[PDB]
């Protein structure tokens, strides 16, 4: 999964976007006896521990907290025009305050695609850290990412 | 892993 000095996305739920990202530690915290702090389950599995990655674009943070929910894998496959799919999740830039611009890599899944005599369009659901966008036009299609996850 | 680590282009956002 997220092992030390890995290379793994992080995402910032505020704005619900992903950029790349490295892991710097693997930590857990426990209970002191019988009342832990707040904690979903006591440490024990992979998925019951915290892990520390950083944002290589702003380093400056230092050490931030996230859980493997939040963290995934960076993608390693690139999906061409010809190996796009229905029903598979790709992440993309998205920008919804100028959709006309640059975005962020956003998760998004394929809804539709189109075809043109001479030009090529496709559609795909878009979801924000909170809101959702769903049934929304990608602009660039060239741009597609391939999410990979451990399989458990 | 060398001299330089590469990243992805990615942007967004409105900057000023």
């Amino acid at each position: 999964l997220y092992k030390v000095n890995e290379y793994v996305d992080a995402r910032d739920t505020n704005m619900g976007a992903w950029f790349e990202a490295q892991v710097v530690r693997v930590t857990r915290k426990a209970p002191s006896r019988d009342e832990p702090c707040s904690s979903t389950s006591r440490p024990a599995l992979e998925e019951d521990v915290i892990y520390h990655v950083k944002y290589d674009d702003y380093p400056e943070n230092g050490v931030v907290q996230m859980n493997s929910r939040d963290v995934r894998a960076r993608a390693r496959t690139i999906i061409k025009w010809q190996d796009l799919e229905v029903g598979q999740v790709v992440m993309l830039n998205y920008n919804p305050d100028n959709p006309k611009e640059r975005g962020f890599w956003y998760d998004a899944e394929i809804s539709r695609k189109r075809e043109t005599r001479t030009a090529r369009e496709l559609y795909a659901n878009v979801v924000l850290g909170d809101d959702s966008l769903n049934d929304c036009r990608i602009i660039f299609v060239d741009e597609v990412f391939k999410i990979e996850r451990p399989g458990e | 892993t060398g001299k330089g680590k590469w990243k992805r282009k990615s942007a967004g956002g409105g900057p000023s």
